[PDB]
């Protein structure tokens, strides 16, 4: 399985942000690790919707007709600032290659 | 005669006697020969005449009240199995003397002939084992292919059946989850 | 109870979907329009006490229900009834009975109630 | 193989299973819980904004019948005393202060 | 015997009908007594026995006749299970050209007739073994047992002819061996035709269950799909509708 992951990069705070994974080739979720810091689980949502995540500014969602999961951020702070790797399961067993966040104070 | 008589019983021919291949040599003639061509011809006479007296039998009956033909058509039919199978062997004549009023030195030794011929064609058979080998692959593979199909159409409507049920389980909680939401709606 | 007849459902859920929504939208419109008349009518009863100095209280007294209440403080104020021959109640700043005429006048005969404040709150104020 | 469901029946069940029904229902019995205490703050504060509307519909029929209108689209209020077609406009900037707008005003309502 | 023997038309139509076997297959070319015959209704004596002696070498080829064939007539016809037997007397058959031919002119009808069903009777038979040497997967049933219906005679075939060879003198040499082979090859052939056809069978099949599978897996896929896109929306708009209120609530509370 392949994980591509979009939607990252250098955006202002207070801001609005929506990182995409697609697989090719169940649940699907994200985590990150900030600069210096251990990975953390941010969410997942199971291939039916089932959500566990963090606070209200970050949602995730899923188009299983597009093999896609979401994390929309919104009002954005410096402290999300890190590397987002979208991960699949069969339940890790697919990992994606991270995608950079970066929010300028 | 008695070096006959040995061979026919040795062949599991156990009617063969040389008191009933001498000049008592009587109507079981007939049951000796329908043993010894049923089990060289490997078929079943009786079979032979069952489908030599059925033409059309479901709509028109004419078959039962002509008594006429049928005893007698079954009798020759029995008799020409008889003599195709002696003009093979070197007799051209059965002259239906070697059925009903048979003698001794007359079939014994056309029945001999037939003998040394499925003993010979015996051992001509081994030769062959590759083809029983063969034949069973040929008659195993068609057997083999013919069961796959079975399977894959077999499992292929449970795949169906399956998903089917669980689809409708889903289709009865949302209709259940919608029902209790009308209640707070309108 | 097969699954090609799903389309059918699409279209309950599709309903249901929206219903549910608008459901919701009305509540959410009905909600914005509550706010809103409190904002609004705060500021009034607030900013216009602010640039007339004039509080509009319960009176004291069941007769004269109305207390105008001028100034920073409860420094000078008079009661007024809401109708009747007799409108002026008491105030504390006690004027004299002819004031109190001249007010009774403004309010009763000329019935002009932006003239009664004026007068009242300047003789109030000259009895502070 | 694939593009096709490796457990399709694992699929359903699943899309069953995680589909919440008491979690949305308990929303909405909280929406309406939600709707009842407004209504009852509306209410209990619909005879306020009665005491608010009739303390401001009096002295707004009241202070608006005194002339004085607030008109804060433009950042200022309108004294219309003689109603003759003349109008004082008071803008509501911060630069003036209370008293001498106080004393204005009065004196314009005085004429 | 229970036959109308002594009607006339009876009488004319089996003349026909014994007439019309005789000729077509050349009985008068084979026996020249009733050269070009057609219809005796006064036969003669000598004609009769002719008639009869081909008929019956036609059903028993080998019975040796003796020089005089009244005397066996009789025999013949008890050998045979003739069914009218009992309506014929020993003494009016050795000058039946009298008046009693009526019922021996009748008994050579039911040879006659008796011969067409035989030729018959038989030929099918014969037919029928050719059509067994020969001889949707639900719908044809019962073919294994064809194929091995087939081997059996196809055996019997083999060894008949092997034998028909084995005894033979002048051909034994080189027609022996190869015919063996040549006829081994067509059993492995036609059974290889039925594997591969069955393959193919096998493969469209899967092409078929496989085109269902496929069309299946998507409309689920879709349902999946579209229902979770269902929740989602309804769950989004519930939590906005709670909030909203909350906030509302947070700013009309202060009574300064
Ligand atoms: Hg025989
Ligand atoms: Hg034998
Ligand atoms: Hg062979
Ligand atoms: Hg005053
Ligand atoms: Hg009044
Ligand atoms: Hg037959």
């Amino acid at each position: 399985v392949q994980l591509v992951e979009s939607g990252g990069g250098l955006v202002h705070p207070g801001g609005s942000l929506r990182l995409s994974c697609a697989a090719s080739g169940h649940a699907v979720a994200w985590f990150r690790q900030a600069p210096g810091k251990e990975r953390d689980f941010v969410a997942s949502i199971n291939a039916v919707g089932l959500v566990r995540n963090v606070l209200g500014r970050f949602s995730i969602s899923r188009d299983f007709a597009k093999n896609e999961v979401y994390l929309q951020m919104n009002s954005l702070e410096p402290e999300d600032t890190a590397v987002y790797y979208c991960a699949a399961r069969y339940y890790y067993d697919y990992w994606g290659q991270g995608t950079q966040v970066t929010v300028s104070s | 005669l008695q070096e006959l008589v040995i061979c026919l019983q040795s062949c599991d021919f156990a009617l063969a006697t040389q008191e009933n291949i001498s000049r008592p040599t009587s109507d079981y003639m007939v049951t000796l020969y329908k043993q010894i061509i049923e089990n060289f011809m490997g078929i079943s006479v009786e079979s032979l005449l069952n489908s030599s007296n059925q033409e059309t039998g479901d709509g028109h009956l004419q078959e039962e009240n002509e008594n006429i033909y049928l005893d007698t058509l079954n009798v020759l039919v029995l008799n020409k199995i008889c003599f195709k199978f002696f003009e093979n062997i070197g007799v051209q004549d059965f002259n239906m003397t070697d059925l009903y009023k048979p003698e001794a030195q007359r079939t014994q030794r056309l029945l001999s002939a037939v003998v040394n011929y499925a003993r010979f064609r015996e051992e001509r058979m081994f030769d062959c084992n590759s083809f029983i080998l063969q034949m069973e692959s040929l008659l195993g593979q068609i057997n083999k292919l013919n069961d796959e199909i079975k399977q894959l159409q077999k499992d292929f409507e449970v795949e169906v059946k399956e998903i089917e049920i669980e689809y409708s389980l889903l289709s009865g909680h949302i209709n259940k989850y919608m029902n209790e939401m009308l209640e707070y709606m309108q | 109870a097969s699954i090609d007849a799903f389309s059918d459902l699409e279209r309950r859920m599709d309903g249901f979907q929206k219903d549910v929504a608008q459901v919701l939208a009305r509540q959410q419109n009905h909600a914005r329009q509550q706010l809103q008349q409190f904002q609004a009518e705060m500021r009034q009863v607030a900013l216009y006490e602010r640039l007339l100095q004039l509080r509009v209280l319960p009176g004291a007294s069941d007769v004269h229900d109305v207390r105008f209440v001028f100034g920073d403080d409860s420094r000078c104020w008079i009661e007024v009834a809401m109708h009747g021959d007799h409108v002026i109640g008491n105030s504390h700043p006690a004027l004299d009975p002819k004031s109190r005429a001249t007010l009774e006048h403004v309010l009763t005969v000329q019935g002009d109630l932006a003239a009664f404040l004026v007068v009242a709150r300047d003789m109030l104020l000259a009895s502070l | 193989k694939d593009n096709l469901l490796d457990n399709p029946v694992e699929f359903l069940k699943e899309v069953r299973e995680s589909f919440d029904i008491q979690q949305d229902v308990d929303a909405m019995k909280r929406i309406r819980h939600d709707l009842d205490v407004i209504k009852e703050e509306s209410e209990a504060r619909i005879s306020k904004e009665h005491s608010k509307v009739s303390e401001s519909n009096k002295k707004l029929k009241l202070y608006r019948s005194l002339g004085v209108i607030l008109d804060l689209e433009n950042d200022q209020v309108l004294i219309n005393r003689k109603n003759d077609g003349n109008i004082d406009i008071l803008p509501l900037d911060n630069n003036l202060s209370d008293f001498y707008k106080t004393k204005y005003i009065w004196e314009r309502l005085g004429k | 015997d229970p036959r109308p023997l002594r009607d006339k038309n009876f009488q004319s139509a089996i003349q026909e009908e014994i007439y019309d076997y005789l000729k077509k297959n050349k009985f008068d070319i084979e026996t020249n007594h009733p050269i070009s015959i057609k219809f005796l209704k006064q036969p003669t004596q000598k004609g009769f026995i002719i008639i009869f002696k081909w008929l019956y070498l036609r059903l028993d080829p080998g019975y040796g006749f003796t020089k005089s064939i009244e005397n066996e007539i009789y025999q013949i016809l008890k050998n045979l299970r003739y069914p009218f037997l009992e309506s014929i007397n020993k003494s009016q058959i050795s000058a039946v050209g009298g008046s009693n031919w009526h019922k021996f002119l009748g008994m050579l009808h039911w040879m006659v007739r008796t011969n067409i069903k035989l030729d018959m009777c038989l030929n099918k038979v014969d037919r029928s073994l050719i059509n067994q040497n020969t001889q949707t997967l639900d719908e044809q049933d019962q073919r294994q047992e064809r194929y091995e219906l087939m081997v059996e005679k196809l055996l019997i075939d083999y060894f008949t002819e092997s034998y028909k060879s084995f005894l033979k003198l002048e051909d034994n040499y080189e027609p022996s061996m190869q015919e063996l082979k040549l006829g081994f090859e067509k059993f492995v052939h036609i059974i290889n035709t039925d594997v591969t056809s069955t393959e193919l069978k096998l493969e469209e099949l899967k092409v078929d269950l496989n085109r269902k599978r496929y069309k299946l897996h998507q409309q689920v896929i879709h349902v999946i799909d579209i229902t979770s896109k269902f929740k989602i929306n309804i769950q989004s708009s519930l939590e906005n509708s709670e909030n909203e209120l909350g906030n509302v609530i947070e700013e009309l509370r202060n009574l300064e």
